[PDB]
RNA sequence: ACUGAACUCCUCACACCCAAUUGGACCAAUCUAUCACCCUAUAGAAGAACUAAUGUUAGUAUAAGUAACAUGAAAACAUUCU
């Protein structure tokens, strides 16, 4: 197994000149052998990418899946680690820069079928896996407009050469 | 030039806060306790003269930070981002509260500070415009008001429908821009230096210093555009979502100089109006 | 430089947990400067542990980070007078004088405060109860 | 019938990344002014709906507990009053279901 | 095609349905408050006006007494339907139940609702309160109609 | 293959034929071990040619280690900084003398597809042609089927 | 578990390599590491630019004031090369502006020197240092070399070399290592102008000639996206330049610094340079 | 007329385009001798090389989050009702 996500959080970076931008605090956390289907924890997962810590929970606290509440744990105690051991001075400012699912290791049952034969049932297991990172949510990448796609038109025009010759 | 002019009153503006600043120095942790009727009894231990009840609110959370528009520090109504002085009480007010009439009073005098910087930033350069002062109607007047002197050379002229509208897609441009409403506690003497061009704003500048037991004034900005605040303001004008300079009535009584009073309204993000709603009320705010 | 090997000999085992449980994941340069009056001891009492109480009043320096390198306790240049009852303990075969636990008085003055704000919740409430 | 070949992860991706799979982002959810906690617009409170039902199940209780037995239902109406409380005019000739707490800010 | 179906299909069938619309209405009488998945309380909740109308009938009425007999499965209940509820409902004409949303059952996510009947004994539900009057919006509407009142 | 490798275009490092030539190898370096088969032809090439190639290429430093790792290798540090590590392993004197003298000749730019075999800064001295060369005028630049 | 060891050790060497990819180690001046001798490293430098330095004036132009400070410092726990770069700067300025100026007779002053500093700036001295190895023997206090500081050391060189074999030797060289640095480049994109038709029209004024008049040669696509301008600048009912565009006022700018390059007879087609 | 091949010419280089079969030059890794003592060399050996046997074992995919499976109702969780 790996357990590399659970090292991210002992990294401590040099401290920072006072002429420098404050470095954004980190926190990764997880959740290791949930009995969740890696594929049905992705969607929850995608869902709250890239979204306020409160924003996250208000979703998931009106989610029916039963990932939700998981997720909602694990994303409490990430927050509660971040104030305490991470100095992030504000609960509220924290947006998931990363969360994803994993597979976890999973066992082998025996399903019977109908003429003396069988399939292997899989209890799947998950893992889940967020990282917090300090400050509001980085604004959603804004739509492409006209104006900018037809500059990007005429600047592959620009680009062309003659090919093959002198 | 009115560019300098500006430059200047902000220069001075900075100056003053990192006056105050220095004077205020290091960090005594004041205790604040949210007094509110939800999540009673927290405490917040802030930064002496440099946190924000805006900053308690970040401590609370989110929905706290987007629905909190003025605060009770100690029973009075304190801007989001006014500095806090000393350990207190706290209550955050909202649009929505049983009772939130100091906080519709607040945005009506942010509305009426936006329109007064998209008029002075307005008009072509050569015609002269001097921002009297945003009188203080209620709300249920149906329109923040702001009064202006134009020059001679406009007082025979009268805003077009589309000069209306003009002025209504600056104060989207404002709001698009989202700029915080900065503030100050200045004493009469810096106001009066600040203002010192514009007689108006220095005469009221004058009456405020007087009304108050000291010659403590409270300057406005929200970008490169100060001007004396009746009270607390909005801490941002993003809240606004539905605006629009409805009119301009020439007061009646002119006879040394022709105050013009733009007359609009304006609807938070919070209580938005469906649109025929909101076109009656545009049709009430031209009175 | 969390040079556990030598605080292990340095200190106490009663005192390395204060000493360094805290502090990890975060950098500090701590640093000495001259002291201002000369140190001298306090009193002394006694399968047989020493003990032996110090008093200093020197000059140092602190400053905390954070995993990430941001400041988050005292100032790296200038520096603050320290007065500390400072207990030592012996081992009586091999073992030497450690520092095994520091006394606070209570008129002593408060700590310097803290760069970052913090919340405290009150009294969490059962669907139940109601605030008083 | 079986598949003739087996779907590539590029196009199980494309089909279980649509949109129409993903899930929507609920945008009906804020916080109730009374208490601060989160609701759906159209759903009740969900900390003050568990409130009102831990003091129905103790009303309730205190109800069965008077009533003692199955099929003693009562012909008049009823009135809960909670400690420090007498029944007023109107709570006259109506069966008093007697609650040992204070009386909630809520109940009215 | 199911144009103009008023009346959802539950349970094993008909026979089945009413006897599950029964058992909540029984429910719903003894208690005056119940919970239960949103879809049944919807299709109880007009045969619990039905009852409060048939209770107002009155005692005597021998197709209200047999209609409740039918429908209150406990017998304690009918004294209770035309001694208690019809009594308490005889000034109203209709809009005897109020039935909310509630959050989904925590077992299998159903769509979860509770009815109760107006003016029962037990702690309000935290109904919904509509904006106040004095908010901005409410308080530019009262110019209008101020205005309006005058003007016209 | 082209589609699967990088390429770049003909190029000198710094014109390296317009005023003078510039020798782009400057350093060799040879480790060379004592023992070891592997390393007998690099060792006679240390004692028969080396001196020849180093007076000959005055401009390129040469350097004998006697003492490898992993490999007798040789070296190889060119003026624009690219450097082209070349095992010797198990090489004859000669394969050493001609793997040296390529390098000795050999720029420091990539070994990788080359898309064209010429590059001229000045392709053109009559003007690139544009779709207006060759194309007659008219009066007033009137175009076609214009009325005045 | 296999028996072997090869299979082992290959793997571990493409694990070295792929981590010395993926986090490369901080750069580190070349003398630092091994197989370094700075006495045959500089002998070597003159060999290979074919030129007889004189070896204590190419080792002072080689080390930095900064190198000097560096080394006092930690001497605590030399002769700079600040004379010998202020020597070399100044006659590199001087013989480039000879070169410049016997090649361009009708180039104005005010482009001859743009030129020069272009081929004495920093960028294209630091790049021609760097592909000279320059750097490698630099003595300076910080590594990367700064492009400052490779520029003093270049001109350095060039002021020993000058000391050394003379002003025709340094002229050579000062041909064959920034007089080519301009070959396939243009005009101005080398002397940054502004408003090459103001400067076309300052220029026909000092040649008594009226202002050009701007007239549409040529067309295409005129209502569309991509249009095609070709404006041509007129003198006395004389063409004089034309030039493409995407607008008239493009073509019509282009038109003038076409006309500008005719003028100083810095044109594309123009003669070579000859070495 | 031009176009038109791996034909032919041209610059350079050449052992470097058949099945079964056959001849030959090399050679990965392993072990042994002796070296090297760094990761190799010369030899002697041999369970000495796998894109293919509905190959064996193990892992994980696809089909597929699909087919399928399951808890009568309310409630004071005492109880009552169908
Ligand atoms: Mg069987
Ligand atoms: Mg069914
Ligand atoms: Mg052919
Ligand atoms: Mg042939
Ligand atoms: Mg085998
Ligand atoms: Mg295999
Ligand atoms: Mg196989
Ligand atoms: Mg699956
Ligand atoms: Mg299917
Ligand atoms: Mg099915
Ligand atoms: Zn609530």
């Amino acid at each position: 197994i790996s357990r590399k996500w659970e090292k991210k959080n002992k990294i401590v970076y040099p401290p920072q000149l006072p002429g420098e931008p404050r470095r954004p605090a980190e926190i990764y956390h997880c959740r290791r052998q949930i009995k969740y289907s890696k594929d049905k924890m992705w969607y929850l997962a995608k869902l709250i990418r890239g979204m306020s810590i409160d924003q996250a929970l208000a979703q998931l606290e009106f989610n029916d899946k039963k990932g939700a509440k998981i997720i909602k744990e694990v994303l409490l105690e990430a927050q509660d680690m971040a104030v305490r051991d991470h100095n992030v001075e504000f609960r509220s400012n924290l947006y998931i820069a990363e969360s994803t699912s994993g597979r976890g290791q999973c066992l082998k049952r025996i399903r019977y079928h109908g003429r003396g034969r069988f399939g292997i049932m899989e209890k799947v297991y998950c893992h889940y896996f967020v990282k917090l990172v300090e400050g509001p949510p980085p604004p959603p990448e804004p739509p492409k407009t006209a104006v900018a796609h037809a500059k990007e038109y005429i600047q592959q025009l620009r680009s062309r050469t003659i090919v093959h010759t002198l | 030039s009115p560019t300098e002019l500006t430059e200047m009153r902000n220069d001075l503006f900075n100056k003053e806060k990192a006056r105050q600043l220095s004077l205020t120095p290091r960090t005594e942790k004041i205790e604040v306790k949210h007094v509110g009727k939800t999540d009673p009894g927290t405490v917040f231990v802030m930064n002496k003269n440099i946190s924000t009840p805006y900053s308690c609110a970040m401590h609370l959370s989110e929905w706290y930070c987007r629905k909190s528009i003025l605060a009770l520090v100690d029973g009075q109504p304190w801007d989001m981002y006014k500095p806090l002085t000393k350990s207190c009480e706290i209550k955050f007010l909202t649009f929505k509260d049983c009772d939130p009439g100091e906080v519709n009073k607040a945005y009506w005098r942010s509305c009426a500070m936006m329109m007064g910087c998209v008029i002075e930033r307005a008009f072509k350069d050569e015609y002269m415009v001097n921002l009297v002062r945003a009188p203080e109607v209620p709300v249920i007047s149906g329109a923040f008001c702001y009064d202006v002197v134009l020059d001679s050379k406009l007082d025979e002229w009268m805003p077009t429908k589309e000069n209306l509208r003009s002025f209504t897609k600056d104060a989207h441009a404002l709001i698009y821009k989202d700029l915080p409403f900065e503030t100050l506690e200045v004493e009469a003497k810096v106001a009066l230096e600040i203002f010192q061009h514009s007689k108006y704003k220095v005469d009221f500048i004058e009456e405020k210093a007087s009304q108050n037991p000291e010659r403590i004034v409270k300057l406005h900005r929200i970008g490169d555009f100060i001007d004396v605040s009746e009270g607390p303001l909005i801490p941002r004008t993003s809240i606004c979502f539905q605006y629009e300079v409805s009119a301009v009535h020439n007061l009646q009584p002119t006879q040394p100089s022709l105050i013009r009073r733009f007359q609009g309204v304006s609807l938070p993000v919070h209580l938005r109006a469906h649109f025929t709603i909101w076109d009656k009320l545009l049709e009430r705010s031209r009175k | 430089n969390s040079d556990h090997d030598r605080l292990h000999t340095l200190v106490t085992e009663h005192c390395f947990p204060d000493m360094t449980w805290d502090i990890k994941y975060k950098t500090v340069r701590w640093s000495f400067v001259e002291s201002l009056e000369p140190s001298h001891v306090v009193q002394v009492r006694c399968n047989v542990y020493g003990q032996i109480t110090v008093r200093m009043h020197t000059r140092q320096t602190l400053a905390i980070y954070d995993r990430f390198g941001r400041l988050m306790y005292g100032q790296e240049d200038v520096p603050k007078d320290v007065l500390e009852y400072v207990v030592f303990e012996k081992q009586l075969p091999y073992g030497s004088w450690r520092m095994h636990t520091k006394i606070v008085p209570p008129w002593a003055p408060p700590k310097q405060p803290i760069l970052k704000t913090v919340m405290i919740p009150g009294p969490q409430l059962k669907p139940e109860e109601e605030y008083e | 019938a079986a598949p003739k070949n087996r779907r590539t992860i590029e196009v199980n991706r494309c089909r279980r990344r649509n949109p129409q799979k993903l899930i929507k982002v609920k945008n009906n959810i804020d916080v109730c002014p009374e208490c601060g906690h989160l609701k759906q617009k159209h759903v009740l409170c969900a900390y003050c709906y568990e409130k009102v039902c831990k003091e129905t199940a103790e009303i309730r209780r205190q109800i069965g507990k008077q009533e003692g037995g199955p099929f003693k239902a009562p012909t008049i109406e009823t009135v809960v009053l909670y400690t420090g409380e007498t029944p007023s005019e109107q709570d006259q000739g109506k069966r008093i279901i007697e609650r040992d707490r204070k009386r909630p800010s809520w109940f009215t | 095609i199911s144009h103009g179906r008023v009346f959802r299909r539950m349970g094993l069938g008909p026979e089945s349905r009413i006897h599950l619309l029964r058992n909540l209405l029984t429910g719903l009488v003894r208690h005056e408050r119940i919970e239960a998945p949103w879809a049944r309380v919807d299709e109880m909740r007009g045969y619990a006006e039905k009852l409060i109308d048939y209770g107002k009938l009155g005692d005597t009425n021998e197709r209200a007494m047999r209609m409740a007999d039918f429908w209150l499965t406990e017998k304690d209940l009918i004294p209770k339907l035309f001694q208690v509820l019809a009594p308490r409902y005889k000034d109203q004409t209709g809009g005897y139940t109020r039935m909310l949303q509630i959050p989904n059952r925590s077992l299998d996510r159903a769509k979860m609702a509770v009815i109760e009947y107006k003016g029962n004994c037990l702690p309000p539900l935290p109904l919904p309160r509509r904006d106040s009057h004095l908010t901005l919006l409410n308080q530019l509407l009262q110019g209008l109609r101020q205005d309006l009142r005058q003007s016209q | 293959t082209a589609r699967g490798t990088p390429s770049r275009f003909l190029a000198s490092v710094l014109h390296n034929g317009l005023g003078r030539y510039v020798q782009q190898l400057q350093r060799l370096s040879f480790s060379v071990s004592r023992d070891g088969a592997s390393s007998r032809g690099a060792r006679e090439f240390v004692e028969r040619e080396v001196i020849d190639f180093a007076r000959r290429n005055p401009g390129v430093v040469i350097y004998v280690n006697s003492r490898p790792c992993c490999v007798p290798r040789v070296v190889a540090e060119y003026l624009n900084g690219a450097v082209r590590e070349e095992s010797i392993h198990c090489k004859s004197v000669e394969e050493i003398s001609t793997l040296v003298q390529k390098l000795a000749d050999q720029s420091g730019l990539d070994v990788i597809r080359i898309r064209k075999p010429f590059h001229t800064d000045n392709p053109s001295i009559q003007g690139q042609w544009h779709p207006f060369t060759n194309k007659p005028t008219t009066f007033r630049g009137l175009r076609p089927r214009e009325v005045q | 578990v296999k028996k072997g060891f090869r299979a082992a050790f290959r793997f571990q060497k493409e694990l070295e390599r792929q981590r010395l990819l993926r986090c490369p180690p901080p750069p580190v001046r070349r003398s630092e590491k091994p197989n370094w001798d700075y006495h045959a490293e500089i002998q070597a430098f003159g060999h290979r630019l074919q030129e007889n330095f004189s070896l204590d004036l190419l080792k002072t132009a080689f080390v930095n004031s900064c190198y000097i400070k560096s080394e006092e410092a930690k001497r605590q726990q030399l002769k700079s090369n600040q004379e010998l770069s202020e020597q070399g700067t100044s006659f590199s300025q001087t013989c480039l502006t000879q070169f410049l100026e016997d090649e361009y007779p009708d180039m104005p002053t005010e482009g001859i020197k743009n030129l020069v500093d272009f081929l004495t700036g920093e960028e294209v001295v630091c790049h021609v240092a760097r592909n000279l190895a320059v750097e490698q023997l630099t003595l300076s206090e910080e590594f990367p070399v700064p492009p400052a500081v490779l520029q003093q050391t270049f001109f350095a060189v060039i002021g020993a070399l000058l000391q050394s074999s003379g002003p025709e030797r340094t002229a050579l060289f000062i041909r064959d290592f920034l007089i080519t640095q301009m070959t396939g480049k243009e005009l101005f994109e080398m002397w940054k102008i502004i408003n090459p038709m103001g400067l076309l029209v300052e220029e026909l004024k000092k040649r008594n000639v009226s202002a050009p008049e701007s007239r549409l040669t040529r067309q295409s696509g005129g209502t569309t996206a991509l249009p095609l301008y070709f404006v041509g600048l007129y003198c006395d009912k004389k063409l004089i330049a034309e030039g493409p565009g995407e607008t008239v006022l493009v073509a019509e700018e282009e038109a003038a610094r076409v006309a500008l390059r005719k003028l100083y007879g810095f044109t594309e087609n123009r003669r070579p340079w000859n070495y």
